């Protein structure tokens, strides 16, 4: 299948550079536009710019708020495409997606990275702490996973195993630091009599941990 | 300077209704010589990736469900939902790319369904925090509409403010409902001084709080 994936996003200081990657593969790589576009944290989506394809000899062009600041470039040996941005400011803080453009027919994005966050800001990189959240029919359990800086983590239940109600509320940021929680409800049949374990990983720390949710 | 607007900014429909929604232009986006508007339409639904529902004004992505349609021409265009589902829950962005691409600012649109009640539960500092010198005390209002919710904690039977934080979660794209996180931390020297922990939840669906709460001492 087509595949997009972007990499490379993560903390850096304000002034500072970073550039990402998006490696492709499932299409010929050459025939395509690509273009990348980003989404700050609860906002709309922004295109950035775009490098076209073969035909069209690969120039690049940029959308004014970035034009000047921010270089696209491809290696088509190698189907992987980036974006090296500079002078980095708050405002840049966002998810960075590439996507599938032009082919000289059809005028469409028809496929997307699952996108790259990056985070622009002084405070340092901090590990989250993991706390078990432990009390009939339905029983709820959670992680609350506190202390932790820059986004994202993820939480998942029983390595991906439980994915039904699962909640994972949206961190919230407080003196530098966020916490968020996630709750699972499952039968009382099933637990404590088969385990529930909440896997989290912090991926700017390298941090990956299980906390088992033990009865009290 | 193609400027792109989108409205409404937001709306609310129950599941089996219409929504439209419109994409304003600044200027013209018909190619004259092609006969073709170079307007798209996405979808992003809560913790996904965009993904594209129609291009050229009124042409379908294979895969799409019918029930989408693209309309429209020259500066103005619509994205109707004929019947929305449950799972419709998402934020639409147009998007021209007659003059390189720009995307409008997005309609979010949200699913009504019935009232319903939120499941309370608490949970105690967990030993590891303790140990360690923190205490927080976690309540979860799980599966509820609407999304107007309001948390009082009671510590000894009192009523407490500072250090609650609360976090919503999108609308559910299975059954429409919301749920909220209500964490309140304490040292673990004020939180050793009392005995009663109460997480009161009071929603439109009752007069009565749902009240979930237990002892220190285990
Ligand atoms: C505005 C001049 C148009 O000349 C056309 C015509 O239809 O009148 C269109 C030309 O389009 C291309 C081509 O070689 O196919 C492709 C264009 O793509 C882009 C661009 O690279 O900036 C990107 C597309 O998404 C779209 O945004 C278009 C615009 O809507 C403008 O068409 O621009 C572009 O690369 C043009 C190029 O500027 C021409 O020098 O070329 C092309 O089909 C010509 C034809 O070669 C001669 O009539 O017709
Ligand atoms: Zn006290």
């Amino acid at each position: 299948e087509v595949k997009l994936v972007e990499s490379g996003g993560g903390l850096v200081q304000p002034g500072g550079s970073l550039r990402l990657a998006c490696a492709t593969s499932g299409f010929t790589f050459t025939d395509y536009y690509m273009s990348w576009v980003r989404q700050p944290p609860g906002k709309a989506l922004e295109w950035l710019g775009f490098i076209r394809n073969k035909a069209k000899g690969y120039t690049t062009e940029y959308s004014a708020s970035v034009k000047g600041r921010f270089t696209i470039s491809r290696d088509n040996s190698q189907s992987s495409l980036y974006l090296q941005m500079n002078t980095l400011r708050a405002e840049d803080s966002a998810t960075y997606y590439c996507a599938r453009d032009h082919d000289g027919y059809y005028e469409r994005f028809a496929y997307w990275g699952q996108g790259t966050l990056v985070t622009v800001s002084a405070a340092a990189t901090t590990p989250p702490s993991v706390y078990p959240l432990a009390p009939n029919s339905m029983v709820t359990l959670g992680c609350l996973v506190k202390g932790y800086f820059p986004e994202p983590v993820t939480v998942t239940w029983n390595s991906g195993s439980l994915s039904t109600g699962v909640h994972t509320f949206p961190a919230v940021l407080s003196s530098d630091l966020y916490t968020l929680t996630s709750s699972v409800t499952v039968p009382s049949k099933t637990w404590p009599s088969e385990t529930v374990t909440c896997n989290v990983a912090h991926p700017a720390s390298s941090t990956k941990v299980d906390k088992k949710i033990v009865p009290r | 300077d193609i400027v792109m607007t989108q409205s409404p900014s937001s709306l609310a429909v129950s599941a089996g209704e219409k929504v439209t929604m419109n994409c304003k232009s600044s200027q013209s986006l018909l190619n004259s010589r092609t006969r073709k508007n170079y307007l798209a339409w996405y979808q992003q639904k809560p913790g996904q990736s965009p993904k594209l529902l129609i291009y050229w004004a009124s042409t379908r992505e294979s895969g799409v469900p019918d029930r989408f349609t693209g309309s429209g021409s020259g500066t103005d265009f619509a994205l109707t939902i004929s019947s929305v589902q449950a799972e419709d829950l998402a934020v639409y962005y147009c998007k021209q790319s007659y003059n390189l691409r720009t995307f409008g600012g997005g309609t979010k649109l949200e699913i009504k369904r019935a009232d319903a009640a939120p499941t309370v539960s608490i949970f105690p500092p967990s030993s590891e925090q303790l140990t360690s010198g923190g205490a927080s005390v976690v309540c979860f209002l799980n599966n509820f509409y609407p999304k107007d919710i309001n948390v009082k904690w009671k510590i000894d039977g009192s009523e407490r403010a500072n250090g609650v934080l609360n976090s919503w979660t999108d609308q559910d794209s299975k059954d429409s409902t919301y749920s909220m996180t209500s964490t309140l931390t304490l040292t673990k020297d004020e939180y050793e001084r009392h005995n009663s922990y109460t997480c009161e939840a009071s929603h439109k669906t009752s007069t009565s709080p749902i009240v979930k709460s237990f002892n220190r001492n285990e």
